[PDB]
RNA sequence: ACGGACCAAGGAGUCUAGCAAAUGUGCAAGUGUAUAUGAUUCUUUAAACAUUUUAUACGCAUAAUUAAUGUAAUAUGUCCAUUGUAGAUUUGUGGUGCCCCACUUUGCAUACAAUACCGGUAAGCAA
RNA sequence: CCUAUUAGCUGGUUAUUUUCGAAAGAUCUCUCAGGAUCGCUGGAGUUGAUUAAUAUAAUUUUACCAGGUAGAGAUAAUGAUUAGAGGACAGGGCCUUGACCUAUUCUCAAACUCCCAAUAGGUAAAAAGGGCGAAAUAACUCAAUUUGUAUUUCACUCAUAUUAAAUAAAAUAACUCCAAGUGGGCCAUUUUUGGUAAGCAGAACUGGCGAUGAGGGAUGCUCCUAACGCUUGGAUAAGGUGCCUAAAUAUUCGCUCAUGAGAUCCCAUAAAAGGUGUUGGUUCAUAUGAACUAGCCCUGAAAAUGGAUGGCGCUAAAGCGGA
RNA sequence: AUCCGACUGUUUAAUUAAAACAUAGCAUUGUGAAAAGCCACAACUGGUAUUAACACAAUGUGAUUUCUGCCCAGUGCUUUGAAUGUCAACUUGAUGAAAUUCAAUCAAGCGCAGGUAAACGGCGGGAGUAACUAUGACUCUCUUAAGGUAGCCAAAUGCCUC
RNA sequence: GCAGAUGUCCAAAGACAAGCUCAAAGAGAACAGAAAUCUCUUGUAGACUAAAAGGGGAAAAGCUUGUUUGAUUUCUAUUUUCAGAACAAGUAGAAAACGUGAAAGCGUGGCCUAUCGAUCCUUUAUAUUUGCAAAAUGACGUAAAUUACUUACUACUGUGCAUAUAGAGGUGUCUGAAAAGUUACCACAGGGAUAACUGGCUUGUGGCUGCCAAGCGCUCCUAGCGACGUAGCUUUUUGAU
RNA sequence: GGGUAAUUGGCGCAGUUGGUUAGCGCGCGGGUCUCAUAAUCCCGAGGUCGUGAGUUCGAUCCUCACAUUACCCA
RNA sequence: GACUCGUUCAUACUACAGUGGAUACACCAGAUCCCAUCAGAACUCUGAAGUUAAGCACUGUAAGGCUUGGCUAGUACUGAGGUGGGAGACCGCUCGGGAACACCAGGUGAUGAGUCAG
């Protein structure tokens, strides 16, 4: 799968028209230490009881979905669009 | 594993007949349909849009919705102790004006004039159809020369 | 250890115990998702008809009492 | 295939909490006198009787919807009580025997739909 | 002592008559000896019909629709497959052979098809409707303030007492509520998969057994007749009429003799191959030869306690095929 | 005459008295002390210990005779350390209004570099070739950390096997 | 049971329009021959269309060109499996903004039938929509007024956290627990719903008995045998259930 | 997922020191003399894990491999 | 006598032959301009010297195919009943339904709306 880095398409934020967008790949981002769930888990793990929550081990998949990140160039607002799961994926390459 | 897909078991049902392949005729697109008409569902496999499901091939229903190139049909279907109404949405190439109703219409149009005349001359006529029944006696004339005698055949 | 795994013996005997039921054959159905731009117009038509009918009814109630 | 040598006595779907459906009873936009207090109540009575000398204890119901700040059911032209199809009962004529028919009058309950309005969300416009 | 700990698993669970009456399928499940959920059952209550009507129907008729199974085909396509015939790349030196082509020829297919049944399915057969003519509303549609299309009114008119084809102890109907038990099945005729087969394993449509007794099959959960309040008479079904055992040693035609006869659904075993036993029939040869055919009988035909047309027995049948 | 155990000794009270256990002999390991080795205790304190390497503690094998081969790649145990990668709390700085956020620093352990088999254990295939056949001293070739040595055998250890 | 396939692949192999016609065969042309390039004649698809198999396709759904990003944002009526519950995969439409084409039209991924995932938690996006429990934080902003606790106006107001709505990170035992062995020292509740004997149905395998006649028997089918085939019996083998 | 190191010629290694941006031993081909071997001296070729900079480089996020130690709520 | 737009989608297709030219449909004469190629072959644009040679229309052929009827044949199969026959494998009877190849014969079209010419 090869995808170009720019794309003219419909904008759904602040200008309901076709304009020019930029295309990249979305990344997960790191879990932050002060979120409510992580504080709950960290307080539960203290004391004298061993592990308190499940830990997954039966991995089966070998790919991930490839959600794209668009961004209007007139207004600077951003939107997500998802694709089908694949193995190799390039953002801007040589044509066939 | 079991294989219950959408088009399973349609090898002979969904294929064109002999020396009759090709897409539909131009007059197919001039048919007139209204709300409440009777209609037949016959799948045409040369058009892959608006394809009806396997079961509803060869069934008859009534129209409840008309669109640009589609028709909604009300069809009965039996489910294990009851009959459920289904709403089938197909494209216009898989739709045919039903012919199951024509005897009723011809009968009404024809009997109207008979009633009009009968009341005109103050008469008592019957218009209900008649079951076929027994025959009256007749005298059948045949010369003795035309009767032929037959008997069982010997085995060879 | 092994047992039966499918049959439909007896099934339509139970089915015909309480007959094969039919749909109820109502007079009107709901035009909720059906053809727009044709039923909105029908709403306008029926509003006009109702306005005329009620204007006549009010008028008659106005004369009859003098 | 397992239990049973014989006889008499004993021997197993109950009680409490909390919810619902069904049915009987009382009152009804309300209903239930809580804990207490009162009395010429006091063998029975640990029962029964009473309620503080334009009248704010509390529960359930009388209004919904939204995470939420909150907002909240035709609308003043008429105390009137949205619209249609079928339909119980009533009103006026005729037909065959108070009953059933053909018109006429009214239109419960309910079934199928339409419309208006209230809370949330989209869309359009926005001090 | 906590403690009468817990058990999806064994065992038990106490008066009468009367009325209705099942499931052993299906979806999900750390699910396969369990459970929830739908289906099948009981009770309660309204709305209807009581007008030989309408609603209605495991049924027909009339009109119309969809199909690729039994059969068929091989010269029509695909894939298999035997043999000659007739024609214009190799073969030693204008002929082997196999080629290539053109008409034929013997034989085939769950996963082949030019064609194509019988059974089995689906829609329709008139009044809350149909037909016809005028108007009124619309922000829809159209080149159209009439182009059309829905709706709203008004006028006219469509069989009915025989009921828009037949038949109907068709309203014993329709709907809502609250709940029980069940979720190991098996068997028979017909179709049918694996297996050499099996009282084996797995499916389909009906009817049964389970949950059910009475007459018959000697005997027997499933075969035949037939389903059940207490009686008195009458006349039968399925099967029987020599005795056991109620009723014919009945009548009227043929066949059979067995030094291991035979005696009827399920059902309780028998074959290939032979006979100069006897009874009928069909052909070829100067009233004699030959070939063939099919009825009863006989040979093929060997197991363990003493035994089984149910027993006795039965041959001018009490055996087999008819009336 | 063969097999096992060297011998006297011990054992499953009530189905096994033995080839099983112990034993003398042999070998290996830890420890110079009240801040040590090995072990007990909740703490405070104890056992060996009225002891001191000819000692105390932890294991294998099992009289005498004759012997005790090769392998440190795997898993254990063990030795060296600021040249050295990773690896906590604390501490120290930077920024910020502050909570946070970020960066640095010689702990032990692993890694890096060595020892050790009377530690756990382990210890190969295919072809050709000698004047009748047969065999293969000899040769070629894959290949391991090392390729079963001295001995012994159809053995209480060999399927085929009577 | 039978013969197989799936956990992928594609900025084009997605969209639209135009022009064109494929496999193969025959006969001809310098090197050139069985196979190189070129001309003609026949050609109903014998080619091609990502991947199993089935269906479809000839001024096209195939080949080549030109322009593109409808593989886009929001909502409904519904089909398949079915309890007529969720996912998932489809069909018919409506409100926006676009592409292609002269135009009618066509386009909400791949000519159709497979190619996939709950609660809780985390992560990035959107908003003139909200909260952090007695209050304030843009800002004393603008206009007045004074002898200050003066007055009237304002969509847009600290860090951090929470919350609504939309994608994503995964459960293949795929309606979704965080999980290694041994018992020849053994325990309990049960099961003939289920194995290790006899008995019962079957008789493949084991054992025994037949039919036909190529041939063996110097010569001679049948004294004694009997190839290639073919019909049975038994329950002193072993299987199957 | 975190930290560190390294990837350059036929092999093995230096350059990471921006206004010079590429080097050496084994190699490879020709003379030198080597009782038939030998220290041998001149030369010719041989390239930076991949895409963009307030720039003249080896200076940036990321991405593919390799090694070591350590981490784990869908 | 001809033409344009359609319907049926082979009785309309295929091979080989014979006949025809008022108008009309074609073949045809050219490349400046719109346009198009390696190539004015095709496509596009401008014409009016020549011809029925071909396209096209109408006919023929013990023509192939297609299409309708007869026959194959109450044959092959099959719904219901049977205390029917037979060791079986299989096969009749009662009440019902009913094919396909092959072979023989006849045919080779018909039609809607509008227009031109003598
Ligand atoms: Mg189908
Ligand atoms: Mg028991
Ligand atoms: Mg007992
Ligand atoms: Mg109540
Ligand atoms: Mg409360
Ligand atoms: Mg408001
Ligand atoms: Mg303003
Ligand atoms: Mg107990
Ligand atoms: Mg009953
Ligand atoms: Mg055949
Ligand atoms: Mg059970
Ligand atoms: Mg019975
Ligand atoms: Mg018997
Ligand atoms: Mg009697
Ligand atoms: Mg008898
Ligand atoms: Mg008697
Ligand atoms: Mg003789
Ligand atoms: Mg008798
Ligand atoms: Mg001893
Ligand atoms: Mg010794
Ligand atoms: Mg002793
Ligand atoms: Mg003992
Ligand atoms: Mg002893
Ligand atoms: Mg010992
Ligand atoms: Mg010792
Ligand atoms: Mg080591
Ligand atoms: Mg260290
Ligand atoms: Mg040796
Ligand atoms: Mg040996
Ligand atoms: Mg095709
Ligand atoms: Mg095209
Ligand atoms: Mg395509
Ligand atoms: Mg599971
Ligand atoms: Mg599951
Ligand atoms: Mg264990
Ligand atoms: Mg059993
Ligand atoms: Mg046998
Ligand atoms: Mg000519
Ligand atoms: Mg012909
Ligand atoms: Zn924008």
């Amino acid at each position: 799968v090869n995808v170009p880095k720019t794309r003219k398409t419909y904008c759904s934020n602040k200008c309901k028209k076709h304009t020019m967008h930029k295309v990249s790949q979305y990344k997960k981002g790191k879990e932050r230490l002060s979120s409510l769930g992580r504080r709950r888990y960290d307080m539960k793990q203290k004391g004298f009881g061993g592990q308190t929550k499940p830990v997954f081990k039966k991995k089966a998949k070998t790919t991930k979905k490839i959600v794209l990140k668009l961004e209007c160039t007139k207004c600077k607002k951003k939107r997500f669009q998802t694709m089908k799961r694949c193995k190799t994926f390039e953002m801007g390459a040589d044509k066939k | 594993g079991k294989s219950r897909g959408k088009r399973s078991g349609t090898r002979y049902k969904f294929s064109k007949k002999f020396r009759k392949h090709g897409e539909c005729t131009a007059n197919k697109y001039l048919e007139k349909l209204n709300y409440g008409d009777y209609v037949d569902i016959v799948c045409d496999s040369t058009q892959q849009k608006g394809m009806p499901f396997n079961y509803y091939h060869g069934k008859t229903g009534k129209i409840f919705h008309i669109t640009k190139r589609g028709v909604g049909v009300l069809v009965n279907k039996r489910v294990k102790h009851r009959i459920e109404q289904k709403k089938v949405c197909v494209r216009i190439e898989h739709v045919r004006k039903s012919r199951c109703n024509e005897d009723f219409l011809l009968r009404k149009i024809k009997n109207a004039e008979l009633i009009k005349e009968a009341k005109l001359k103050n008469e008592h006529i019957n218009i209900k159809r008649k079951t076929e029944g027994p025959k009256p006696a007749a005298m059948i004339k045949v010369p003795p020369s035309k009767i032929i005698t037959i008997e069982p055949l010997p085995f060879y | 250890a092994k047992s039966k795994n499918h049959t439909n013996h007896n099934q339509n005997r139970k089915a015909h115990k309480n007959g094969i039921k039919k749909p109820k054959k109502h007079k009107f159905m709901s035009r909720k998702g059906l053809d727009p731009n044709f039923f909105r117009n029908q709403k306008y038509c029926l509003k006009g008809i109702q306005k005329k009918k009620k204007e006549l009814k009010l008028k008659a109630k106005q004369e009859k009492n003098n």
